[PDB]
């Protein structure tokens, strides 16, 4: 369909990152400065969530046969701003010690920034599978962004193949979803059946691929393993990132894509997501037990707690407020990972180059970055869903969502692997006032410490009182 | 046997065959043109069974498939894309719906001959040659399409036949002339024409691809190129010079008439300008006739949508 | 008068094949050459498809796909380039260093 | 299913089939007769002749239906010939397309 | 039509099953364009005339020169993989290929039971793909441009020498 200048309005944040990229990538052609690309980047990006007010102040529409904005989309689009912008802040020390070129990051963190907005708004398959991509590609090149050191191009090259193939697999899943029904649009996946016959089997075979296809991109058992690699590999703040908002805004378009679709209200799809949500979250959280590395520690942690997620996701088509649990659980789920990557992001910057090592050795933080050290405790606590962090009102969320839909086995579940969490991340907190034998002065490395600080005490005081949160959710609901 | 299906059919067929048969040899005579400007049919007769009758060697360390399959790819590629042609009413081989696709097709194929002669000639200067001459004909391949896209963005339609009659009244030399001069350069470069005839020739750690083939496959990149700027020739004749179209001669005599023009014309700058420097020349390619293209395309679109009522 | 089935298991064996290449396959390069065939075979279940039905939109996801096929060839041909010039050797298997 | 286009059907096939046959005769005669007795910038080349190809591919749709896009896709065409461009210039500015630096 | 579907899509098949069980780098991109045109044909067989034209000049004219390109100025004469042949062995090939004939078995019985009124094979245009294009699938086509700008920016900072 055409688009009128009110559907330019509702494209105002996919419109003003993109003229950031261009604007961006034009200044790196006048000259190579560090600073000034920096600081287009998170303009563009601030000037993207003023525009999400904007569009808030407009409708909820079809912006094509592709795009729908409603202020679901307008939820997922802030938290991928918020976490680019964080991963940009986290990103300029950390280039101030690396050597060569270091605007190309700016670049593509601008690109998978776009492609996070379109999966926000994503509603067909041709645009699901458009944003997926770019997430994807500059992610390619932000963990490999470092390639003279081993681990980083190692990493580079394992989440390249992996995510290759497992687009192919997406994209042969959505070529036999449309083989089966004629349309590409959500809501027309399934449309054309009835008296009990929803489950076709090509339509099922389609979304099992699919399921294959964002089971990787989610971290999902038994398409994980890529998980810890690649996040002790990349640089970290594209660490931050990839934890964040790639995580984020493709558990939005899979949340969108089963509320819309008709046959998203499946037994079989419903049992199969089960057993991916049970054996994510045991698994992750089993798997994390004996790690004395922190970014495989939290990679892990990411397959369990996107294994929650999958959890409020299964019981969607029975309930209600799946969509509640999910926006209020993802946005502290945010919060959390960036205090924690980015306090291991700023004490592993400026870059050391390629040749010395980039462990964090966490043991007594404490008695040299006291602050730093209380907000990675502060973000244990959360992750392991201990009251007073918001981190414990999003695994209340999914607790009363299983529980009203009689999702036992999900409960027992989350109850098992958050006693193994509470193992795992109170050794890591306990670790940081211990006593270790051995083993700044710029505003963009304070930046980086305030926004921790600011996440901290986020997490604290929405964990304390959730009810701004929640009525923040709760009026970003999606068309029904 | 006799029904008029089987001989429409029979004669579309011979048409195709003559027109073939014609390209070929006119690439032959064109060879000899070139050797002879810078009897002459016996002469070539004698070259054809003088190839003919030497002994084929392939080299012990070259990979035999790839060595043999390098000149069939630069005889059948731009020999395959003369099919589109339509050198009069009635006398074309296919009226293909995609046709200046189909001779991109046919180009982009054409670029493994250079590839494929320089990997299987077993030697670190042949191939470091062919690197750089593919490098070259990538480099104006990447804009050849949209210097054909002004042109079809007028026309309306890929098919060859619609361009022709599209340029009924005013020939589309004049509004796409830019579109034309980037067409010409492209064309020229992508069949290793004078000026871009050797870029191994500015480094002596470089050779040219054609050394080691000897006799017949020789005989095959000879002929190959000529009949390559023959369509090309043709391709310009009938996308810039109305095809066939004239006022008083037979359609024929006058797409015969521009083609020889436009082969006497190659020979001629070929014979006059001097070969620029391999990073001027990947340099004006990238950095001029790309944007130039996209230009022309971007004012084509322009002046169509404003001349629509 | 050509079935669906038919160009739908054609699509099919060439996933399949490329996947088992993309597996069986130890060399870096025949890994990206498993990927361009799982790719191009999903591509062409996408065209076979629109073809089905009549609409464009399976040419449409076509050019989607290989517009991809081509970005991630040429940033997989790259990290081939890096790793060859950083190890002088291609092994997949010996690029394993980080491990649980 | 007319009869004019199955003769340019079989004259293309006989157009093909004659052209391949007539290259393979040459060199099965020319074998059979007569008596016995590097560096990254071709990669970084080669990448942007793809990448650009594929941003040539969606001009080639654009080019055949411009009429019928109207003014509408003049403007979103022109878009994206601009990010093409400024993808251009930026290459050429970085040394990308500088071959003798 | 039918003939040509059904030839191409062999030859395709053949092709690639001896593109992956190769072990000259030049003779598996041989086979692997040689694969690329089988399924060129097979698009031109269902009308999807775009499709094909697409097959030839991006996949078998620019992607495969670009592979092409790669395994020329990398120079594998057979470094410690060719001598060896491992993927010949029963042992490293045999499992794989049960498992990919696994996931083979399911797919095709998903394929099968479909109700299917047979593909017309009527020429869609490139015209009707360029309406398509610049029509309902705008935005598709903008951010697959900055997709392939981001694959151009990734590409040169990871592979440019220095
Ligand atoms: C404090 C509690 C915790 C907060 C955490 C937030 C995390 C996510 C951030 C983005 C969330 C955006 C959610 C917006 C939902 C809006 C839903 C909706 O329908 O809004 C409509 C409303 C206008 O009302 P109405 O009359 O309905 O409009 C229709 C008229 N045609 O229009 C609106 O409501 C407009 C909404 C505009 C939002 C602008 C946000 C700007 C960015 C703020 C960042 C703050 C710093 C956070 C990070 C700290 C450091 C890490
Ligand atoms: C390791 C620790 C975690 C263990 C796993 C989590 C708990 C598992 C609980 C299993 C419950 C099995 C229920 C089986 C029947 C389900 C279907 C049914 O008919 O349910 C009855 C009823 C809903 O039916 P309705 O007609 O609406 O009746 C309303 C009035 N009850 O249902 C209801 O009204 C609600 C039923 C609630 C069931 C109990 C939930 C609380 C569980 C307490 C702690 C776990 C059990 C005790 C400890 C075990 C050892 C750890
Ligand atoms: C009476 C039956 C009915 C009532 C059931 C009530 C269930 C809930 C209350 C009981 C929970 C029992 C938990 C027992 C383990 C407590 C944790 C523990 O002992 O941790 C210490 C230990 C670390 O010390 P160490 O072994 O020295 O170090 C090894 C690593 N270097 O840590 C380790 O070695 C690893 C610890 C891993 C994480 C803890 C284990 C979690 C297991 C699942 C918890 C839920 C159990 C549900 C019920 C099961 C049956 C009783
Ligand atoms: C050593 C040998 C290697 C292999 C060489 C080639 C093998 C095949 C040779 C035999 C070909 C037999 C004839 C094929 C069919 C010809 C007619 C045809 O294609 O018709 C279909 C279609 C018609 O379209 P149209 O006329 O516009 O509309 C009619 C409405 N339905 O028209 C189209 O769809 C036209 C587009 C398809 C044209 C394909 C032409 C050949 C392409 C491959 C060239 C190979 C070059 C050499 C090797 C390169 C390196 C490997
Ligand atoms: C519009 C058509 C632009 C085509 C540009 C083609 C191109 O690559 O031009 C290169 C040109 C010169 O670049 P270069 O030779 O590297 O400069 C050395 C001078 N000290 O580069 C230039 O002249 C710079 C490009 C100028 C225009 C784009 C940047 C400004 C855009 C502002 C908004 C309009
Ligand atoms: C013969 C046995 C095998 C011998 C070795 C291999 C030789 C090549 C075999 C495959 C290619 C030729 C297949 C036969 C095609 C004959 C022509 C034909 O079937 O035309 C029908 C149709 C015409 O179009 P349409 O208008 O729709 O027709 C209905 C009429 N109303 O046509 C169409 O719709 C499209 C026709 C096909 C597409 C064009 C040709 C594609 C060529 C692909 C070559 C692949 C590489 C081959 C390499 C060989 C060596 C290894
Ligand atoms: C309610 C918030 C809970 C999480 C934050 C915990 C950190 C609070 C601020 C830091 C205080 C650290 C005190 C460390 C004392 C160590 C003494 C060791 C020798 C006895
Ligand atoms: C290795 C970790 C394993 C953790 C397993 C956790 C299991 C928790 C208990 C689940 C009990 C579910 C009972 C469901 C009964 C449903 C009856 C329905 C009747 C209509
Ligand atoms: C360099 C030119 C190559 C041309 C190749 C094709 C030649 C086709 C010859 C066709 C001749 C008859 C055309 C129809 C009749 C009109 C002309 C009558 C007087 C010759
Ligand atoms: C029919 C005549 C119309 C004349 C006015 C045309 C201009 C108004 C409509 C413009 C629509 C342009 C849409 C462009 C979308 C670009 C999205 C880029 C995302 C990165
Ligand atoms: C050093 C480890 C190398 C592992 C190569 C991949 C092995 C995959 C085996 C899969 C077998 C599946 C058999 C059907 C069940």
């Amino acid at each position: 369909m055409t688009i009128t200048p009110q559907n330019l309005i509702a494209l105002l944040p996919l419109l003003i990152v993109g003229l950031t990229v261009v604007v961006v990538m034009l200044s790196i052609a006048w000259r190579r400065n560090h600073f000034l690309n920096a600081t287009l980047s998170v303009i563009g990006l601030n000037a993207a969530l003023v525009s999400l007010w904007f569009v808030g102040q407009a409708g909820a529409m079809d912006v094509t046969p592709l795009m729908r904005v409603d202020g679901f989309a307008m939820l997922y689009t802030g938290l991928v701003l918020l976490a680019s912008l964080a991963t940009c802040t986290f990103a300029y020390p950390w280039l101030e010690g690396y050597n060569d070129n270091k605007d190309e990051f700016y670049l593509l963190v601008l690109i998978a920034a776009l492609g996070g907005i379109l999966l926000a708004n994503a509603n067909h398959l041709a645009s699901l599978f458009l944003g997926i991509e770019l997430i994807s590609l500059p992610l390619f090149g932000l963990v490999g962004y470092a390639f003279r050191q081993k681990r980083s191009l190692e990493a580079s090259i394992k989440y390249t193949i992996l995510s290759a193939a497992a687009s192919s697999f997406l994209l042969f899943g959505m070529a036999l979803v449309y083989a089966q029904s004629g349309d590409l649009s959500f809501v027309a996946l399934g449309k054309n059946l009835g008296d009990g016959m929803l489950n076709e089997p090509l339509l099922l075979a389609g979304f099992g691929l699919m399921i294959v296809g964002l089971g990787f991109k989610l971290s999902l058992v038994p398409f994980h393993l890529w998980t810890p690699d690649v996040y002790q590999g990349a640089p970290a703040p594209v660490s931050t990132f990839l934890a964040t908002a790639s995580k984020i805004a493709i558990f939005g378009v899979v949340m969108r894509l089963f509320l819309y679709a008709p046959v998203g209200d499946s037994e079989a799809i419903r049992v199969v997501l089960a057993i991916i949500a049970f054996a994510s979250i045991i698994f992750g959280n089993l798997m994390a037990l004996s790690q004395t590395n922190i970014k495989r520690l939290l990679g892990y942690s990411s397959i369990s707690h996107l294994g929650y997620l999958l959890v409020a996701l299964i019981a969607l088509q029975t309930g209600e407020m799946s969509m509640e649990a999910v926006g209020v659980y993802l946005a502290g789920y945010l919060f959390s990972s960036l205090g924690a990557f980015g306090v291991v992001s700023l004490m592993s910057s400026p870059y050391r180059g390629p040749d010395a090592d980039s462990l964090f050795s966490y043991r007594g933080l404490f008695w040299h970055r006291p602050i730093l050290a209380a907000v990675m405790t502060v973000m244990m606590l959360s992750l392991a869903g201990i009251p007073m962090t918001l981190g414990f009102i999003g695994k209340f969320y999914v607790l009363a969502v299983g529980v009203q839909a009689h999702l036992w086995w999900l409960v027992g579940a989350v109850v098992v692997g958050s006693a193994i969490g509470l193992y795992y991340y109170l050794r890591v907190a306990v670790s940081l006032y211990l006593h270790a034998p051995e083993q700044p002065s710029n505003w963009q490395y304070s930046a980086g410490g305030i926004v921790v600080l600011i996440s901290a005490l986020l997490v604290l005081v929405l964990g304390v009182w959730p009810q701004p949160l929640i009525s923040i959710v709760r009026l970003a609901m999606p068309l029904m | 046997w006799i029904s008029p299906e089987l001989i429409e059919i029979l004669l579309t067929i011979l048409k195709a065959v003559v027109i073939l048969l014609v390209v070929v040899t006119c690439g032959a005579f064109m060879s000899f043109g070139e050797r002879r400007l810078l009897g002459g049919s016996l002469q070539l007769v004698a070259d054809m069974i003088k190839m003919f009758f030497k002994e084929d060697w392939i080299p012990k360390f070259s990979d035999r498939v790839i060595f043999t399959l390098a000149p069939m790819i630069a005889f059948t590629s731009l020999l395959l894309a003369f099919a589109i042609v339509p050198v009069s009413p009635g006398w074309v081989v296919a009226d293909l719906n995609i046709g200046i696709l189909f001779f991109l097709m046919m180009a982009g194929l054409a670029v493994y001959a250079v590839l494929f002669a320089g990997w299987s000639s077993n030697n670190k200067y042949s191939l470091l040659g062919a690197m750089r001459a593919s490098a070259q004909t990538l480099s104006y391949e990447v804009f050849l399409g949209l210097s054909l896209m002004g042109v079809v963005a007028q026309a309306g339609s890929f098919n060859m036949t619609d361009i022709v009659n599209s340029q009924a009244h005013v020939w589309n030399v004049i509004p796409q002339f830019f579109g034309f001069i980037t067409f010409a350069i492209a064309g020229v470069a992508v069949c290793h024409r004078h000026p871009f005839d050797q870029p191994e020739a500015e480094q002596e750690l470089a050779d040219g691809y054609h050394i080691e083939y000897s006799g017949m496959k020789f005989g095959l990149f000879f002929v190959g190129e000529y009949i390559g700027i023959v369509t090309i020739s043709a391709l310009m004749v009938t996308l810039f010079f109305g095809g066939w179209q004239g006022p008083l001669l037979p359609p024929f005599i006058w797409f015969a008439l521009k083609t020889a023009f436009f082969m006497m014309m190659f020979i001629l700058i070929r014979a006059s300008l001097p070969r620029p420097r391999y990073d001027q020349v990947m340099s004006f390619g990238w950095k001029i006739c790309l944007p130039l293209t996209l230009i022309n395309l971007l004012v084509t679109a322009a002046v169509i949508l404003w001349q629509a009522q | 008068m050509i079935p669906l089935q038919h160009g739908l298991i054609l699509a099919a064996i060439l996933f399949v094949l490329g996947l088992t290449g993309l597996v069986i396959r130890r060399n870096l390069l025949f890994m990206l050459i498993g990927l361009e065939i799982m790719i191009n075979a999903s591509a062409l279940a996408f065209v076979v498809a629109g073809s089905y039905w009549g609409q464009t939109d399976g040419q449409v996801m076509y050019i989607l796909a290989i517009s991809l096929a081509a970005a991630e060839a040429s940033i997989g041909l790259a990290l081939l380039l890096q790793l060859h010039r950083r190890r002088q050797n291609l092994n997949i298997d010996s690029v394993s260093e980080m491990r649980g | 299913t007319s009869t004019e286009v199955i003769a340019h059907h079989w004259a293309f096939a006989i157009f093909l089939i004659v052209a391949i046959g007539l290259c393979c005769l040459m060199l099965v005669g020319g074998w059979f007769l007569g008596g016995r007795a590097l560096s990254a910038k071709f990669y970084l080349v080669a990448m942007f002749f793809v990448i650009f190809d594929v941003e040539a591919l969606y001009l080639f749709a654009w080019s055949t239906s411009i009429r019928e896009s109207g003014w509408v896709g003049f403007v979103e065409a022109a878009i994206f010939i601009f990010v093409l461009l400024a993808g251009l210039v930026y290459l050429v500015r970085i040394g990308a397309l500088d071959w003798t630096p | 039509m039918e003939f040509a579907f059904y030839i191409c899509g062999l030859i395709a098949i053949l092709a690639t099953l001896r593109v992956i069980t190769h072990t000259n780098p030049v003779h598996a991109l041989l086979y692997l364009i040689i694969s690329l045109l089988a399924i060129s044909g097979v698009f031109f067989s269902l009308g999807a005339y775009f499709a094909g034209a697409l097959e030839i000049i991006v996949y078998a004219g620019a992607i495969m020169v670009l592979f092409v390109f790669v395994v020329m100025m990398l120079n594998l004469g057979g470094s410690e993989i060719e001598q060896e042949r491992q993927w010949l062995k029963p042992q490293v090939w045999i499992g794989p290929a049960i498992l990919s004939a696994i996931m083979l078995v399911v797919i095709v019985y998903a394929i099968l039971g479909v109700n299917d009124q047979g593909i017309d094979g009527t020429p869609i245009s490139a015209k009707a793909v360029g309406i398509t294009l610049f029509g309902p699938y705008v935005l598709a086509v903008e951010l697959a441009s900055m997709l392939l700008l981001a694959g151009l920016v990734v590409a040169f900072h990871v592979g440019r020498e220095e």
